[PDB]
């Protein structure tokens, strides 16, 4: 994987591509690393899938239930905080890396955890196998005060360049927009710059091709 | 422990078990009977690791005993076939797990039809018309898919299961000192005293 | 079967209209002690070829004077030896990796990555890279170690394939290698702020460039970096 | 001693137009030993489709599980269990398990009564979901059905399209995988209807 | 290594080395073989200036290779000896790696062959 | 410890037809995660119309191929320049792999042309020179993808002619070399789709009694 | 692999499959799996498929060696013998080889000898060799006789074969017949497992576990 | 890491670089290992990322706590907390960790502790893998009560030196002055401490 | 190869070998002659490694005909064991040594005496009045000690023979398909067929 995250005037945006594997081999060619622990706070996710989305539930399940109980928004920090405790408590075996970005009354905010439970703040960060592409993109082209159309060109930018230069990354770029005093908009494969070229041929068999011994209507009613 | 056979025919389930007991470089044994009566229609050999095997074929003996008790009752073939799947199934994720291959031959006085289940020590179930456990299976499979038929006798199923055991005498590297050959079927179980 | 000591981090380079660009520190690193700081890694044969060499400096050193001894040895019974006799890239690539090819089958291997950069007599670009292992490829751009990992796309988006070649002018070439030298000492370990560059153009010929210095870095954003998550002071 | 890889087997499934298609081999071995060719892997709770490939102790114990639990959700909600929620009961039943894993590779197939959708979805052993539109596939021969498919598969097939599409997958997969074949059962399903189609493959 | 040509070709087209081994053919003891319908008889002449010997031990002039092969000579003693052991060691590889013993032909065409080597390689007479 | 060998990535592709045959190959040279080239070439002619290409370890590929080159060199000079046909090439491989039986060649080679009565041809060897010849041949990363699919739509496996009951199996024949191009190009396409090391470009050679014909097509580049 | 050859009243029977694996991955289904030598000679393969393909041709090169330099057809003793001194010079090394040389001789008659890659060499009048020779000895043992008709044992090796390449795993693809007579071999045909297996279960009647 | 803390006349100051690296990547290059576990007690990390950060929130919270029923805890206490935890899991831990503190009764403390958990009041401690190259550099310019401008200057040319010859130190130069007048942070880039 | 015995009665040398070739789960051949004739009064049986094995006795059986045609001279038991002994003994030492162990049985015509040599692979040579190779002598040399007496003829020595074959095929895991039989007396070498 290839995730990113980007801060900006008035917010933040996370990015991600969306290839996903077992071993050489593609096994989705448009999964979601971008996932939702509260309505303003998400999180893109690297490293072991299971993991990275079993994890980024349970916070944001335990966040919505203290969002209830606080009568209040939920932070950025706390889940941070849970993510971390929770990460350092397995020792690394929790194989998630994750992106954590968000806004709250507190203000906007980007930060990254790594597997062991270390966390880091930045203004501009990349997890994942692709990370070094991005982070070479990122190093070259980010300023301070960016605007939110640029921040959006240099997340998607950053993921391209593991696209095209990580083996471990492919397919489309993810994006999820976080500002402040508006609603978090996700958009869901902002760019699709792999699209597969048309067949050169169709496959569809005649019918009867395939040779059959029996046959059996299967009883799924009660 | 090595050599576990079982053969399911049209009216009874034939299971042949070897008599041998090995340890290192002497034969402490050729008279051994590697299988428990579990009810009067139920049978059960087995083969594995030392010590296990008995431990683990009276376990499964006194449960389903004690069913039949409380219950006045005889579970069927399946019944007491997915009891010992599931205690095997248990048995592979302890601490130290059951090392012990079965073979189930039972008679199912309801369906009257013999039934024979295979189940190995990860408790891996399988229905068979013919089964076998260890290297035994090795040349008994192909031998048996020769000349098995399902709609034979008891008798027939004897020779077959003659044929199946001089195979093994001829190239099994081992001496297993013959077989003890048990009969299942719709009057009980019953040992074949000549073979 | 050996185990690198004194080392020599990435090497860059990218092929550009009139020729090629290669470019690497001057940095001898002795495992995580910055050792030596004023290594020569590019090390031109003739007026035409600059090898760049990462990986062990010993092994460097070994080839400094193979091909040294080549330049000798081709000038022998050779009245063209500064004319059409004269080294080519190719020969002096394909001797490289002959040598590491047979050193790796004999289990015992220059512990390096190579690039070969030059210019051809027929003006063609020559860029090639070659390893311990006897591996070797051509690309428009090509880089050794972490250069690989950060350089390669920062000039990929420069010359992404053969028809961007043309295109790509030596103002620009130069420019995008200066700028993947400064992510490399951002990001880089085992790197080092001073560095040399070279330049092969089919008209200007060999321009070697020392004493170089990473520059124009941004490094102010830190102070308003606190903490690790919730610390406000 | 590689669990996944000592029985066999495979399975696959596929989308349609409102329809959706699951297949597996039949084959249980203990490595090279081929023991019952009666082996299916493909169970239904109500009209949700679950075939599971690997360790086979695990896939016969995951079926227990599945139907336990199916059965329970139906009481108790007095309704059957719909593909989306029962993925999400087997990605939560499987991460159960993370630091011990069943050693299984789980692909639900079926339609929703609602809505009328076709879905599929795959999973790891450890219960990551892999949600698709076109196929999903699962076993020792994984590699050679996600070449097939990925040739053979296109859009909006219909049942009897698909059928043909979905079997010539398997069949050619697992001829070029020594621990998968010796029979094969190919589930067609519509919307108020299933069909249950055995092959005829080479039995070696 | 000692190297020297000593057999070689004369202007005439002899090679006087080998015509010269002959001549101490010539001069060896009387040597015939005669084979009937069913059998082979090998006859040999020892010369009578020699008295005083001992027969029990005196090397004899037909010499076993196999159990089914025998070899007689004419010549220098001391040579033949060096013939003999190769072709008895031959005898012995044959059955080992043919499972069969040699064949009189195969055995003479060894020890031609042994002969020949000898009239051109270098150092050796 | 120094490790001798290494992982090229690629994958490549010989078809035979009637009188041709064909012996394609992606053009993508990796390592691990990395892309070292987009186009490096693993397809070549060697002389005497026979087509060659050596998989996996690239160094090792390259020795062999330019070892197999200087032995048809050497077959010209010492033989009055008689053309090397397929199947004693095809020994000569044998030889020089298996003279590295004690330390291989990392290598699937393939070669491809047309044997002494016109017909294509197609040998594929195992790293120390089991050769076969054969109709079609998939060999390296994504081998196990492309094979299954040519069994079936070059040697028509599993397709039974409708109607028949599975009875009549769909009769053998002979494709065009427009059809067999067609055939590469969707299964380097899907391949490309779901193994990370296969992509970039497609480079066919084509052989047929009037010489070698090379095509190159683009690939998905991620 | 699976192979056997076996002797017989009529000369010698000798049936290969055509399989080829690397691990789990089935690599080819028409491999020859017997390698011609000569007219009087045949040479089995199972193991290394490199080891022997190459050492068996490198037999056969030797034994057209020994016909010209001896003006008389190599035994099969000491062809086998060959290749088990020089198998046994690599013993060791790491070749795998499980070989079995069938021929016919004036002096030795019908002989068929085991040859692998650790140094045995048996002489023998039944020899299964290879990954699947449990389930191929376990048909062909009982239902051999010495007085078999040319008919039936060609039928029996074919038949012996198709039990192993359906049980082992890494058996299959197609058989492949032989007869070795006084006059020579004569080959017997391909015989695709894919057909084979229904015709012979529908005729004989057999595998019953299989689903029909 | 390169880390230091050095007394002086009117307090104490903490001084560390900016590096973060896996294995020969440098995953952060404006990291902060200067942290706050109470308003004027701060430690420098070295070690684990994951260790020290978990340490020095646990500590926070006591040292939190502790206040909330005693008041303001001394340097000697918080090191002591800092050492109960890396003494007590040494055998699951990797953390090099220098405690700082001004008190107005003790004025600058500054404490070291190690990976064995043992604890070391000194003048000025350093630590991480930088400072082995300037271990010989400190101890020849180190003088007691020096001024601030002084001290600034001697943590400033030392870890100057460390990043210079470490490879696992580099970045930007934080320090953090502990007086009574408060808390000061500050921060020097490449620029000016390369060329010292 | 497994089982190789020897007896030393009065008037001659008996060998008895194990007819079994077993090579993983398989009995590839059940007639197995584990011997070489040196010489006409001189048998050698031989047991261990595969490959070795006969590699090994067919090397010795060449070195010890040619000496019999070099000096038409039979060499002594004695003389035999000493020369393959050295063999073995350079063999351990060597980059991959014979792992063979054999025994001699030989009857000397100089001293009208039958002779019996034990020598293992690493060249260690004894006479003996019994002797046996491998898992069989924890069995024999107990039965041997008990029953053998130094007087005993050649019949008496085979029911002596019967006795050790049929406590082995009693308590030895492994089937080792019965015997051959080797007499060795002043008259040479001769097989007992019937055993
Ligand atoms: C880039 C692609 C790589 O860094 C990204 O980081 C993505 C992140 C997103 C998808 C969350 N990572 C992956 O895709 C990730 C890479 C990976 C692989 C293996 C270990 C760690 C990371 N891929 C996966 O997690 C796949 C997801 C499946 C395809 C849906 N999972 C597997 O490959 C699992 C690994 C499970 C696992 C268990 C214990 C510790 C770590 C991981 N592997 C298998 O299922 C393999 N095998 C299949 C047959 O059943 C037996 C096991
Ligand atoms: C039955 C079918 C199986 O046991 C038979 O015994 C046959 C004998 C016939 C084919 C002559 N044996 C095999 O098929 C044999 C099994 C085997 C595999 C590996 C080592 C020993 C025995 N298979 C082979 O020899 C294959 C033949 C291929 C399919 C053409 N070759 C390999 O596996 C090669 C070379 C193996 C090897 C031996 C000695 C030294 C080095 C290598 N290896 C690979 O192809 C490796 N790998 C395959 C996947 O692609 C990546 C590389
Ligand atoms: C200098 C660098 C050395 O003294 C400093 O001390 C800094 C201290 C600051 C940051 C607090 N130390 C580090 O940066 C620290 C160095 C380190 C590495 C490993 C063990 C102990 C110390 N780096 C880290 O902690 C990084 C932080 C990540 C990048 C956010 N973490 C890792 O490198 C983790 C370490 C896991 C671990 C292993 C053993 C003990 C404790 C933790 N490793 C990985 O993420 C995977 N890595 C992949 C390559 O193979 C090696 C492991
Ligand atoms: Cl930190
Ligand atoms: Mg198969
Ligand atoms: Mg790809
Ligand atoms: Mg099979
Ligand atoms: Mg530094």
């Amino acid at each position: 994987t290839t995730i990113v995250g980007v801060k900006f005037n008035n917010g933040v945006v996370i990015a991600a591509d969306t290839r996903s594997t077992q071993g050489p081999i593609v096994a989705d060619k448009n999964c979601a690393k971008l996932h939702r622990i509260s309505p303003k706070i998400w999180c893109a996710g690297a490293g072991t899938a299971a993991d990275t989305e079993a994890v980024t539930q349970l916070i944001g399940s335990n966040i919505e239930l203290h969002s209830l109980y606080t009568s209040r928004e939920p932070r950025v920090v706390s889940a941070l905080q849970m993510l971390k405790q929770h990460l350092f408590k397995y020792q690394g075996h929790i194989g998630a890396y994750l992106i954590v970005a968000g806004v709250d009354p507190t203000g906007s905010h980007l930060f990254s955890i790594h597997a062991h439970g270390s966390t880091d703040v930045g203004y501009y960060l990349s997890l994942g196998s692709g990370s070094l592409a991005a982070m070479a993109v990122l190093e070259s082209h980010w300023k301070q005060d960016l605007t939110k159309e640029e921040a959006i060109k240099l997340a998607s930018d950053a993921i391209q360049a593991g696209i095209w230069n990580d083996l471990g990354s492919g397919s489309n770029v993810d994006v999820c927009v976080m500002e402040i005093g508006k609603d978090a908009e996700y958009l869901r494969n902002y760019l699709t710059p792999n699209v597969r070229e048309e067949k050169q041929k169709s496959y569809k068999f005649p019918r009867g091709t395939t040779a059959v011994l029996k046959e059996s209507i299967v009883n799924i009613c009660d | 422990m090595d050599i576990i056979l079982g053969i399911r025919v049209q009216d009874s389930v034939i299971l042949a078990s070897s008599k041998a007991v090995t340890r290192g470089i002497s034969v402490l044994k050729d008279s051994d009977d590697k299988t428990r009566q579990l009810s009067p229609h139920t049978l059960m050999s087995f083969a594995g690791e030392a010590g296990d095997t008995v431990q683990f074929a009276e376990y499964i003996q006194a449960n389903i005993q004690l069913y039949s008790i409380r219950e006045d009752y005889e579970l069927s073939p399946q019944a007491v076939s997915s009891f010992v799947r599931q205690e095997l199934a248990k048995s592979i994720r302890s601490r130290r797990p059951y090392q012990v291959n079965v073979l189930i031959g039972g008679y199912d006085k309801k369906k009257n039809k013999p039934e024979l289940y295979q189940i190995d020590y990860l408790g891996t179930k399988v229905e068979l018309p013919y089964g076998a456990h260890g290297y035994s299976g090795f040349y008994t499979f192909s031998l048996l898919d020769h000349h098995y038929r399902p709609d034979m006798t008891t008798e027939e199923g004897l020779d077959l299961l003659k044929l199946c055991v001089q195979e093994l005498e001829k190239r099994m590297p081992m001496d297993f000192k013959g077989v003890i050959v048990k009969i299942v079927d719709k009057d009980g179980i019953r040992q074949v005293d000549d073979f | 079967t050996q185990q690198p000591i004194v080392t020599g981090t990435s090497v860059i380079s990218m092929k550009y209209d009139n020729g090629v660009i290669i470019a690497a520190d001057n940095l001898g690193s002795y495992g995580s002690l910055l050792r030596f700081n004023g290594v020569e890694r590019l090390i031109p044969v003739g007026d035409n070829t600059v090898v760049g060499i990462s990986g062990d400096i010993s092994d460097m050193q070994h080839i400094e004077r193979l091909l040294k001894d080549l330049v000798t040895e081709n000038a022998y019974d050779n009245p063209l030896a500064d004319a059409e006799e004269a080294l080519e890239p190719s020969y002096i690539f394909e001797y490289l990796a002959t040598v590491m090819y047979q050193r790796r089958s004999k289990m015992n291997p220059l512990w390096n990555a190579i690039i070969v950069a030059g210019v051809q007599s027929n003006g063609d670009q020559f860029l090639r890279y070659v390893n311990l292992l006897g591996v070797t490829y051509s690309s428009p751009t090509l880089a050794t170690g972490f250069g690989a990992h950060m350089a390669n796309p920062l000039l990929r988006k420069v010359v992404d394939r053969e028809s961007d070649i043309p295109k790509t002018t030596v103002q620009v070439a130069e420019e995008a290698i200066v700028n993947a030298m400064r992510v490399l000492y951002y990001r880089d370990a085992r790197s080092s702020r001073n560095f040399s560059l070279a330049i092969i153009d089919k008209n200007t010929g060999l321009t070697f460039k020392k004493n170089l210095q990473v520059e124009n870095m941004k490094w102010d954003f830190a102070k308003d970096i606190k903490g690790y998550g919730t610390q406000k002071i | 001693s590689d669990p996944s890889s000592i029985n066999g087997g495979i399975v696959v499934a596929m989308t349609g137009k409102d329809c959706v298609a699951i297949a597996c081999d039949l084959r249980l071995g203990s490595q090279s030993l081929g023991v019952s060719n009666k082996f299916e892997k493909i169970f239904h709770y109500g009209h949700v489709f679950l075939g599971i490939t690997g360790l086979a102790t695990d896939v016969t114990t995951l079926n227990e599980m599945f139907r336990y639990k199916t059965n329970l959700y139906k009481l108790k909600e007095e309704r059957a269990i719909e593909p989306e929620t029962f993925t999400q009961l087997v990605s939560s039943s499987l991460y159960e398990r993370r630091f011990g894993p069943y050693f299984v590779g789980p692909v639900v197939a079926g339609i929703n009564s609602k809505s009328g959708k076709p879905f599929i979805a795959g999973f790891d052993l450890i219960g990551c979901i892999d949600e698709a539109k076109d196929f999903i596939v699962s076993g020792t021969a994984s590699d050679q059905l996600f070449g097939m498919c990925e040739s053979l598969y296109e859009p909006n097939l219909e049942p009897e399209d698909l059928f043909e599409t979905i079997s010539q997958a398997l069949l050619n997969a697992a001829d070029r995988d020594a621990l998968s074949g010796w029979g094969a059962v190919v589930y067609i399903i519509k919307k108020d209807e299933v069909v249950k189609r055995y092959l005829k493959m080479r039995q070696d | 290594g000692y190297d020297r040509a000593l057999s070689i070709f004369s202007p005439d087209g002899h090679i006087f080395q080998v015509e010269y081994a002959l001549e101490a053919v010539k001069r060896g003891t009387c040597a015939v073989g005669v084979k009937g319908k069913n059998c082979v008889v090998l006859g040999c002449e020892r010369r009578s200036t020699l008295k005083l010997q001992d027969t029990r031990i005196t090397p004899s002039k037909v010499s076993k290779i196999d159990s089914h092969v025998v070899l007689s000579f004419s010549g220098l003693n001391a040579d033949s000896r060096i013939l003999i052991e190769k072709a008895r060691v031959e005898a012995q590889s044959h059955r080992l790696t043919l499972e069969d013993p040699v064949t009189v032909e195969y055995l003479t065409r060894y020890v031609a062959g042994v002969q020949q080597r000898y009239t051109q390689s270098g150092g050796v007479r | 410890q120094f490790n001798p060998y290494g992982d090229n990535g690629g994958t490549i592709l010989g078809i035979a037809g009637e009188d041709f045959a064909v012996l394609a190959g992606d053009t993508r040279n990796i390592t691990d995660y990395s892309i070292n080239s987009r186009y490096e070439p693993k397809v070549f002619d060697c002389g005497d119309n026979i087509v060659m290409s050596a998989n996996g370890f690239a160094a090792d590929g390259d020795a062999l191929v330019k070892r197999f080159k200087n032995s048809v060199k050497w077959y010209h000079f010492d033989h009055n320049d008689k053309k090397l046909s397929i199947n004693s090439a095809a020994r000569n491989i044998q030889h020089l792999l298996y003279g590295k039986r004690f330390f291989p060649y990392y290598v699937h080679t393939i070669i491809a042309g047309l044997d002494e009565d016109g017909k294509g041809a197609v040998y594929s060897f195992d790293p120390v020179g089991s050769y076969e010849r054969e109709q079609c041949r998939a060999g390296g990363a994504a081998a196990s993808l492309i094979m299954p699919f040519l069994d079936n739509q070059v040697n028509f496996k599993n397709q039974y002619e409708p109607g028949t009951n599975g009875k009549v199996k769909k009769p053998l024949k002979y494709l065009s070399v427009e059809e067999v191009i067609k055939l590469v190009r969707d299964s380097f396409t899907s391949a490309t789709e779901r193994h990370i090391q296969v992509g970039d470009g497609l480079e066919i050679l084509i052989v047929t009694k009037d010489g070698v014909r090379k095509e190159f097509y683009e690939l998905k580049r991620d | 692999t699976t192979t056997l050859a076996f002797r017989f009243q009529g000369g010698i029977i000798v049936a290969v499959n055509s399989r080829a694996t690397a691990g789990n991955w089935v690599a080819s289904q028409t491999v020859k799996k017997v390698i011609e030598i000569n007219p009087f000679l045949l040479g089995t393969m199972a193991g290394g498929a490199a080891d022997c393909q190459f050492w068996e041709t490198w037999l056969g090169s030797q034994c057209r060696l020994h016909e010209l330099r001896e003006k008389e057809r190599i035994s099969v003793a000491a062809a086998s013998k060959i290749l088990s001194n020089l198998v046994y010079q690599y013993k060791g090394a790491g070749l795998s080889m499980g070989t079995m040389i069938c021929g016919y001789t004036r002096k030795e008659g019908p002989t068929i000898y085991y040859v692998d890659s650790d140094g045995t060499r048996l002489k023998g009048d039944i020899f299964c060799v290879g990954s699947g020779q449990t389930f191929a000895y376990g048909v062909l043992d009982s239902n051999y006789k010495w007085d078999l008709s040319v008919e039936d044992a060609l039928y029996l090796g074919k038949r012996s074969i198709l039990a192993a390449a359906h049980r082992d795993a890494y058996s299959g693809g197609s058989v492949n017949l032989y007869h070795v007579t006084e006059d020579g071999w004569i080959y017997h045909g391909n015989h695709d497992v894919g057909e084979l297996f229904w015709k012979v279960k529908e005729e004989e009647g057999s595998f019953n576990n299989v689903i029909g | 890491t390169s880390i230091m803390a050095v007394t002086f006349k009117d307090g104490v100051i903490l001084g560390a670089d900016s590096r973060t690296t896996t294995g020969a990547y440098i995953a952060n290059r404006v990291t902060d290992k200067l942290t706050r576990v109470h308003d004027k007690i701060w430690c420098c990390r070295s070690g684990s990322a994951a260790d020290t950060q978990a340490i020095a929130d646990i500590v926070q919270y006591h040292l939190e706590l502790y206040t909330s029923q005693y008041g303001t805890p001394s340097t000697e206490t918080a090191a002591s907390v800092f050492k109960e935890l890396c003494y007590e899991n040494k055998d699951n831990l990797t953390a090099g960790i220098i405690v700082a503190g001004y008190d107005d009764k003790n004025k600058g403390e500054v404490y070291t502790i190690p990976l064995g958990g043992s604890v070391h009041k000194l003048p000025y401690a350093i630590a991480g893998s930088g400072s082995t190259f300037i271990y010989g550099y400190c101890d020849k310019n180190f003088r007691e009560n020096m001024s601030k401008e002084e001290t600034v200057d001697f943590i400033k040319h030392s870890l100057s030196q460390a990043i210079k010859w470490d490879g696992s130190s580099g970045g930007v130069i934080r320090m953090v002055v502990l007086t009574a007048a408060g808390v000061e942070r500050l921060i020097f880039y490449p620029d000016e401490y390369e060329q010292l």
